[PDB]
């Protein structure tokens, strides 16, 4: 019996109440993992937000951060907060979805015509910025591409006065309802509970593994409380809520250690000079001529840096080669592997509850496609 | 994070380490002791939270052993009870003619040692099944597999090859400007 | 100050001289090159009286046989100056109140101009 | 040899080899700015610094360039100091240059450029440039050439440009102007005199000194490089053909050190002028007393229908000649098949070149003299450049790990030439005469009673003898003649004389000759030849002279234009690829292979003359086993012929001399006519020497009018004949008033 | 008979019809598929795809395009339907209309909401034929 | 709402537009860099020499040819941000889809600052007589567009 989701990906299941589901992707394959190794490490920037489409950010950063690294750049202070504050902005974006799929299978319509307004706010706060509703081409190596307008603070307070509560209101809604077959069989628990299938159930598990706490990469310095817990299908749709939480708790929490400066890594042979002066520039104007056709040239080598659990462990391995391009580019994408434990995840319950079994898993398919 | 230290310690009797200025080290280990030392690797068994590519070193700019080449990342979950944080690569050249590799798969990396096969070469050898996450015809990743794209089309009769027109360059291309390459055959600032 | 601005209002003079005598002599007069300082201007400001910065009089084969050029409002020690090709011959005139444009102290009048881009239209034109 | 360490890294160099050599050979890097392949290093443009060291630190930086190695020596190019250093020359270099990059046409392959971004800024907030004053203001794209070569006078100063031009072709004609921060490039001869000028554009590290022929069309990246092989000539050069959007842009020099050593004559530099523009892409057909276009298929059918009413009775096949080995092939088996043959090349020398022992340019330069029958620089272009390395006693440098050498020591700036070494016999005061002790001017069609002198068999003049002389107390000579290889008569003695010595450069007015030669697409025996008309039912692969086309009932000719002989004596006509846009093999004048790939040029996309040779073929019977390339391939790999860069040896002892009488000289030249176009239109079009008056109503640079079998053609003060490809030969007489 | 004033007339007043009863039957893939949901603001005809078709998935559009009423239409929502995206590779198909023919192709990536809108309006303003538009030629109404 | 213009924040990514200078001259000059840094090459540039008398820009040099095809285009600010003169900005417009492929490839006619509508929009509006009413507002106009027309009343 093969089966089209609703979410773009194929699911052949023999089980007659529920056996062996095959799984079959690829629907989405955009070669993503090659075609970059045929860009401008500037240009690859643009492909990163074409992956996880939610939660975008996570990837820009994910993938700054490796190159970053790799070529020793230096980030400004006031660069690293945009850079979370804008991260987190996301990962609220991408959650209000996940929130949205979970109102509707419930039956909540007054609630989900809210989230998805909470929504539009955040992602006209992006056009406000950064001048695209998504895929915003933001985040650049050596910081970001330029200073953020004055109407972005406001706005974000508007938004960041009323969210405050408006979260409690979507936990007294999932928790405390009489809706409770959430308690699903779906028991991520290759060895324990839900707060690895809040983050990344790979195969082996965990309960506060969360990769931007411990193996903490970039900015953190938040004391960020991270919620993992025990129960399993019931929970991955409450976990996520409560993520939401104090996830606004650095927003504001970073939005306090704001002030003005430098946006972006000033070595000239890692960012273009101030289009400012090429009206005199030594011939800044040949950094500046050269930097956009050819690129700049990180070292040869090879490195990788799990990123925020935007929605699971993630992380760039970039292979550079002394080269304007990547040599090669492997994206881990959580998705993809979180999907490996969805066969398990609804191995013995019944079909009409397999939907959320899956949409608890949160996967985005051109996260797992690639 | 002693685990991780223990690793090497006595893996430093026999086996390279490849270490870069950032945080990401990891060991090498030849063809047959990869099977039993990889499962030894579960000896505190990392909890295998592995993650791992597969690497085509053919038209690199230095030359490397054997032209593919595969890296694991073995990690012990510190959320759980002996997790410390220690995680660490670990890789292994395959030979061009005999693409091998004994499965991981002894919850796992059931995709990984799949996509591998289905993207590059790699093909693993025990596995339940090497399903195909990609599509259909040859395997893309590898280097000498046509990116297969199409000019991109204007007006009157003006189209854009991109391989000729990229400005950017290949590790291994010689440029623009006869023979060279200066602060710009790579580049990382100090400190 | 104020005296930059005179200085190239006296430039966009010195040019239409310049302009006037090959027409007038049936020599080509020839724009050679725009302010880099205008050309990359972009949204910025720019009040400045011409977006010409290095003019010339050339011959029949083309070779110059006088060069004329004001500094870009972005540099200093601002000056505008006379070259004559192939002889050893450098101008350098400065603007000063009242007096005006001078080559020192002697003033750099339409007349001496003239006077001075024929003597070296006399020799120096190859054609 | 010496041991280097330069780094961390040892290096076994030669004892006369570069620092900086050894460090690039080394794997390193440095400033290369001023050097330039096969120029004399010098000092200026103090970039390629290092210090050096035996250990004790030379209290000074060092011009890896000019400065010679040492056994034990220490070569270190990252010390902070050096840096620094590289760092400020970097900012001298820049403190004046006009920001134009975006602007100029030297794009990302630029050297100051990729040197500035390069070692460039040094740091140990960024402070990109510290030099406030108002930069140097000259002159601004004033062309040289009104042909090519528009350059901008704001340049750095390496010396690449005048240095070449005294060195190279040896055409002083550029040079530096005043002193100090005034030094500029102005010339004084004002049309740059000397074929060869192209070459200072490829060299120029900078923006003045620009291909015009090609200026403001596309950006460098942009240019969609194809490599390939000009043959408009017998030294087939190594090139790269830059298009863009179906349309031909500009053409470079490749670096091909064995044959052409990286240089490029103007005409093959400059002569795309046509391929670019108006060309037949329709195959047109002879319908109701016109030309008219038609498709493959029908042309083909209308092909067939006029070979079907004679079947195999004299077929005449005449390909042009620039065809490749592979269509030389083709047409050579098809004559076989087709019993009723005499085929040709659109240029076949009564004397094969195949007579005389293919000579290199490699040996050329080991030779211990030059006897030469015929002004180079017109024959053969590179030759001329060959020998002027010749003349100054140069051997072939040593091969490092990059090739070939940046400072070559062996290279002194303004070196002595020996005119000892060469002896230059040519109806005129050749340009290489210069060079040449051993020199005199002759009459048209008489360079036999010379050879024959040389032989020993009779009297001459003076030079003649001095030349015998001469030739009798070389060792290992090479012979250089070209022209009178038209004139058997010569031709026969000119391999005597060799054999009692020897080997030979042969100037063939056709290119590839020597490659079709060795396919056997010659005449043999009776029948016509390509000028020589006669047989019945031909395929002209390029225009033949009026007389031929007369007289025959059906022809084809397999134009890649529109000549109007085709369109007045044609039957049927069908759209040709420019050896530009050919895909195939060429046999160098010294015997070597080289190759040919295709140019996404836009034609009219109406196949190559395989195709058609094999179409044409159908209509008469057999289907030879030429077709497609890949297949055509087995075929020469089959009669054992070197593949790539080889050298094939095959001799011929036939010749088939048909001796011409007249009143004009069909000099050799460098252009050829078909290139009259955009900037080549004055170059193309056609003085004190051989006897025949200037009393014939001839005035001094008036244009007149001329008519020779190939044709009628405007001149001026025309000595003789200005020509095309493929003739050297006497002519009837006729400047019609 | 075909021309005539009665049957055009005729004609042209169904079109006219039929271009209000335009069932929109979204089949988004990608990023674009939730971009698209945002103009959800409240048999079938008028597929719209919307995201970066894989080859993968290419078949199966064509059979979900073939199996519908012949009056239909197909709008290329964005990029990566519209052209082969910024993705020229083995991945993806070059132009959607290389599968099932396109009516409208809609510049976006993803394009605003709006952006979708004035695209029907466009499809709906073709499908009555009152929309010839570029080389100044007459446009007929359907694709096939 | 279709009768209701949409108002988007100023620094949208919307059709792009070639800027002039007061004096009058098109800012940009012809380098195909725009188009260099493009990551889906959806820029084709030809450049032609300003002629002497009665130039475009002021350089020595002019873009005679400047076209976008506007399906590969993927709105990525890159372009506008490499230029090195301001020239190529991005506009508002968005009310774009069209008809043929090869009608969405803009041109240099179709882009510059004195221009109104969108290709598709100006297009039906041509037949129409009717002016073009753009679907959109913005707070106002961004600085470096700066000459470009559109309803500023946010
Ligand atoms: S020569 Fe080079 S550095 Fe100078 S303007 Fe041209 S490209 Fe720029
Ligand atoms: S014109 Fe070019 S080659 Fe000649 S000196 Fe100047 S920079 Fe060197
Ligand atoms: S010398 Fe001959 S082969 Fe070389 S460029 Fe000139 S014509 Fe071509
Ligand atoms: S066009 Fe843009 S938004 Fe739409 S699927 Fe493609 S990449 Fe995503
Ligand atoms: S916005 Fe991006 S895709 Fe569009 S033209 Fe500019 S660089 Fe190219
Ligand atoms: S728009 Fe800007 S970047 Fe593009 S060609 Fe014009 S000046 Fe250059
Ligand atoms: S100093 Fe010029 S390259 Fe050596």
């Amino acid at each position: 019996p093969s089966t089209h989701g609703v979410l773009r990906l194929m699911v052949t299941l023999s089980g007659e109440e529920v056996l062996e589901v095959v799984p079959h992707i690829g629907y989405l394959h955009t070669g993503f993992e090659k075609t970059m190794e045929h860009r401008t490490y500037l240009q690859n920037i643009t492909y990163t937000p074409r992956m996880d489409y939610l939660h975008s950010f996570a990837h820009d950063l994910a993938y700054a951060l490796a190159v970053e690294k790799l070529l020793g750049a230096v980030v400004p202070p006031r660069a690293e907060t945009i850079r979370v504050i804008l991260n987190e902005l996301s990962r609220l974006a991408s959650h209000l979805v996940f929130l949205g799929t979970g109102l509707l299978d419930l039956g909540a319509l007054t609630p989900f015509f809210y989230a998805f307004r909470e929504r539009e706010t955040i992602l006209d706060l992006f056009e406000w910025v950064t001048g695209q509703r998504f895929h915003h081409n933001y985040i650049r190596i050596g910081g970001v591409k330029e200073d953020l307008p004055e109407e972005f603070v406001p706005e974000l307070k508007k938004l960041l006065e009323v969210l405050p509560h408006r979260i409690d209101e979507y936990e007294a809604l999932f928790a405390e309802s009489p809706i409770f077959y959430e308690r699903a069989r779906g028991v991520g628990v290759i060895p324990p509970e839900v707060a690895i299938d809040l983050g990344l159930t790979g195969g082996s598990l965990r309960a506060s593994g969360v990769n931007y706490d411990v193996r903490k990469a970039y900015p953190y310095s938040g004391y960020d409380v991270p919620l993992g817990e025990r129960g399993d299908v019931f929970d991955r749709m409450l976990v996520r809520i409560r993520e939401m939480r104090e996830s606004v708790k650095i927003i504001k929490q970073a939005l306090e250690r704001l002030e003005p400066g430098p946006v972006r890594d000033p070595n000239p042979q890692i960012t273009p000079p101030p289009r400012h002066l090429l009206e005199t520039s030594m011939e800044a104007v040949i950094y500046h001529f050269k930097h956009y056709t050819e690129g700049f040239h990180p070292p040869k080598g090879e490195v990788y840096v799990p990123t925020e659990s935007a929605r699971g462990e993630l992380g760039y391995y970039i292979v550079s080669d002394g080269g304007s391009m990547p040599y090669r580019v492997k994206v881990r994408a959580p998705s993809f592997v979180n999907l490996q434990s969805l066969p398990y995840a609804c191995k013995g319950e019944q079909v009409p509850d397999m939907v959320a079994i899956i949409a608890s898993l949160d996967p985005v398919m051109g996260d797992v496609d690639r | 994070m002693r685990l991780e230290r223990v690793l090497e310690e006595a893996r430093a009797k026999g086996y390279p380490i490849e270490d870069n200025g950032l945080g990401n080290l990891w060991v090498v280990l030849p063809r047959e002791r990869f099977k039993e030392e990889m499962a030894h690797y579960k000896a505190m068994g990392f909890n295998f939270l592995a993650d791992i590519v597969g690497l085509d070193y053919l038209t690199y700019p230095d030359p490397r052993p054997e032209r593919f080449a595969v890296v694991y990342e073995l990690v012990s979950l510190p959320g759980w009870k002996d997790g410390d944080g220690s995680r660490f690569f670990v890789r292994v050249y395959v030979p061009e003619e005999d693409p091998r590799l004994p499965t991981v798969t002894d919850n796992f990396l059931e995709r990984e040692v799949y996509d591998l096969f289905g993207i590059v070469f790699e093909g693993h050898p025990d596995l339940r099944k090497i399903l195909t996450p990609e599509d259909l015809e040859g395997h893309p990743l590898r280097k000498d597999y046509p990116l297969g794209e199409t000019p991109t089309l204007f007006r009157e009769g003006r189209y854009i090859i991109p391989a000729e027109f990229r400005a950017a360059l290949t590790g291994k291309d010689p440029g623009l400007t006869f023979y060279k390459g200066g602060s710009r055959k790579g580049y990382r600032s100090l400190w | 100050a104020s005296s930059e601005r005179e200085l190239y209002e006296a430039w966009v003079e010195l040019l239409s001289w310049m302009r006037e005598y090959a027409q007038a002599k049936g020599v080509r007069f020839e724009k050679e090159a725009d302010f880099p300082d205008f050309i990359y201007r972009m949204e910025r400001p720019y009040d400045l009286p011409t977006t010409i910065m290095t003019a010339s009089l050339s011959d029949g084969l083309g070779e110059p046989f006088l060069l004329a050029d004001v500094s870009p409002r972005h540099a200093k020690l601002k000056r505008i100056g006379l070259r004559l090709p192939r002889a050893h011959i450098h101008l350098h005139a400065h603007y000063e109140p009242g007096k005006g444009l001078v080559t020192g102290k002697i003033p750099l009048t339409k007349e001496r101009f003239f006077a001075l881009a024929d003597r070296a239209r006399e020799a120096l034109a190859f054609a | 040899m010496v041991r280097v360490k330069v780094n961390d890294r040892i290096v076994e160099v030669p004892p006369g080899t570069s620092v900086m050599d050894a460090v690039f050979h080394a794997g390193y890097d440095v400033p290369l700015f001023c050097s330039e392949k096969h120029l004399s290093p010098i000092g200026a443009c103090r970039m390629c610094l290092v210090r050096i060291g035996l250990i004790q630190w030379q209290p000074k930086l060092a011009a890896s360039c000019v400065t010679a190695v040492a056994d034990g020596m220490v070569v270190d190019t990252l010390s902070d100091v050096v840096r620094e250093a590289q760092a400020g020359m970097v900012e001298f270099t820049l403190l004046n240059h006009p920001l134009d990059c975006p602007t100029c046409d030297k794009g990302g392959a630029c050297e100051l450029q990729d040197r500035t971004v390069e070692y460039g800024l040094y740091e140990k907030l960024p402070v990109y440039t510290r030099f406030e004053f108002t930069r140097r203001h000259v002159d601004k794209h004033h062309p040289l050439s009104p042909f090519v070569i528009l350059d901008r006078e704001r340049c750095i100063h390496c010396k690449r440009c005048v240095r070449y031009f005294e060195e190279v072709p040896g055409d002083e004609v550029l040079d530096f102007i005043e002193r100090g921060v005034h030094t500029f490039i102005g010339t004084m001869d004002f049309g740059l005199p000397s074929g060869f000028s192209g070459n200072i554009t490829d060299i120029c590290p900078v923006g003045a000194l620009l291909d015009l022929t090609a200026r403001f069309r596309a950006r460098n990246w942009e240019m969609e490089e194809t490599p390939t092989t000009c043959a408009l000539c017998p030294v087939g050069c190594g090139i790269t053909a830059d298009t863009r959007s179906g349309e031909l842009l500009r053409i470079r020099a490749r670096e091909v050190p064995e044959v052409n050593e990286i240089w490029i004559c103007d005409a093959g530099r400059f002569g795309h002028e046509w391929a670019d523009q108006n060309r037949l892409k329709t195959p047109l057909v002879r319908k109701e007393g016109r030309l008219v276009e038609a498709t493959w298929e029908e042309a083909f059918l209308a092909l067939k229908e006029g070979l079907k009413e004679a079947r195999g009775e004299e077929v005449g096949l005449y390909l042009a000649h620039d065809a490749t080995l592979e269509e030389g092939l083709l047409a050579s088996e098809l004559a076989k098949a087709l019993k009723t043959p005499h085929l040709d090349f659109q240029g076949r020398t009564a004397a094969p070149a195949s007579l005389f022992p293919p000579a290199s340019l490699e040996d050329l330069l080991q030779a211990d003299f030059a006897l030469v029958l015929g002004d180079p620089t017109e024959e053969a272009p590179i030759l001329h450049l060959r020998l002027s390395e010749f003349v100054r006693d140069l051997k072939p440098p040593h091969r490092y790990n990059h090739g070939t050498p940046f400072a070559d020591l062996q290279i002194k700036e303004r070196m002595p030439r020996r005119t000892d070494k060469m002896a230059l016999f040519a109806p005129y005061r050749a340009p290489l005469m210069k060079w040449a002790a051993i020199h005199e001017v002759h009459r048209p069609g008489e360079e036999r009673e010379i050879l024959l002198a040389l032989l020993g068999d009779k009297e001459g003049s003076e030079m003649v003898a001095k030349a015998k002389e001469a030739w009798e107390k070389a060792k290992n000579p090479v012979l250089i003649l070209g022209a009178g290889v038209l004139q058997d008569t010569v031709a026969a003695e000119r391999a005597r004389l060799l054999a009692e010595r020897a080997k030979v450069l042969a100037m063939t007015p056709a290119a590839n000759a020597r490659g079709l030669e060795a396919m056997g697409v010659l005449p043999g025996a009776k029948g016509a030849s390509w000028d020589e008309p006669g047989a019945l039912y031909a395929y002209y692969g390029f225009v033949p002279p009026e007389e031929a086309l007369k007289g025959k009932r059906f022809v084809v000719m397999h134009l890649s234009h529109l000549h109007p002989l085709a369109e007045r004596y044609a039957h049927v006509v069908l759209p040709a690829p420019t050896f530009y846009e050919k895909r195939g093999h060429l046999v160098n004048l010294e015997g070597r292979v080289l190759p040919l790939s295709p140019a996404p040029i836009e034609n009219g996309e109406a196949e190559g003359a395989l195709q058609v040779l094999a179409l044409l073929a159908e209509a008469l019977g057999v289907r030879p086993p030429f077709r497609l390339h890949l297949e055509a391939q087995k075929a020469l790999k089959a009669r054992k012929v070197p593949e790539a860069m080889g050298r094939l040896s095959f001799r011929l002892k036939e010749l088939r001399p048909k001796e011409r009488k007249g009143a004009f000289y069909l000099r050799p030249t460098m252009w050829k006519a078909h290139q009259a176009v955009g900037k080549a239109q004055e170059a193309a079009r056609a003085w004190a020497h051989p006897e025949t008056a200037r009393a014939e109503a001839l005035p001094e640079g008036a244009q007149v009018a001329v008519e020779t079998p190939f044709g009628r053609v405007e001149a001026r003060v025309v000595h003789r004949e200005d020509v095309p490809k493929g003739h050297l030969y006497l002519s009837a007489l006729g400047p019609a008033a | 008979e075909r021309e005539g004033i009665l049957f055009t007339t005729l004609e042209k007043l169904v079109a006219w019809g039929r271009s209000n009863s335009l069932w929109p039957a979204t089949f988004g893939l990608a990023c674009c598929a939730i971009e698209m949901m945002a103009s959800t603001d409240a048999q079938a005809d008028v597929m719209i795809v919307a995201g970066r078709l894989s080859k993968k998935m290419a078949p199966v559009m064509r059979r979900v395009w073939e199996q519908m009423p012949d009056p239909k239409w197909v709008i290329s929502m964005g990029a990566c339907a519209s052209s082969g995206g910024m993705f020229n590779n083995y991945a993806i198909v070059q132009n959607v209309d290389s599968v099932v023919p396109v009516d409208v192709y809609v510049p976006g990536c993803p394009p605003r909401p709006e952006a979708l809108i004035y695209a029907v309006m466009q499809l709906q303003k073709k499908v009555r034929g009152q929309a010839y538009n570029e080389r100044g030629e007459r446009l007929p109404p359907v694709a096939a | 709402y279709p009768d209701a213009p949409v108002a988007l924040k100023p620094r949208f990514h919307g059709r792009h537009v070639l800027t002039r200078h007061p004096n009058g001259l098109e800012k940009c000059i012809g380098c195909s860099l725009c188009a260099a840094a493009c990551p889906a090459y959806a820029i084709y540039v030809e450049p032609a020499e300003n002629d002497p008398e009665n130039p475009v820009s002021a350089g020595e040099r002019y873009a005679k040819v400047y076209e976008i095809n506007m399906l590969r285009c993927i709105f990525c600010g890159l372009c506008e941000e490499a230029c090195p003169t301001g020239a190529i900005v991005l506009g508002y417009d968005f009310e774009m889809a069209d008809y043929e492929y090869s009608d969405l490839v803009y041109g240099k006619e179709d882009m510059l600052v004195d221009v109104v509508g969108t290709k598709p929009q100006r297009r039906e509006a041509k037949r129409t007589g009717k002016p073009v009413k753009v679907g959109y507002v913005v707070p106002y106009v961004r600085p470096e567009l700066e000459g470009f027309k559109a309803p500023t009343e946010g």
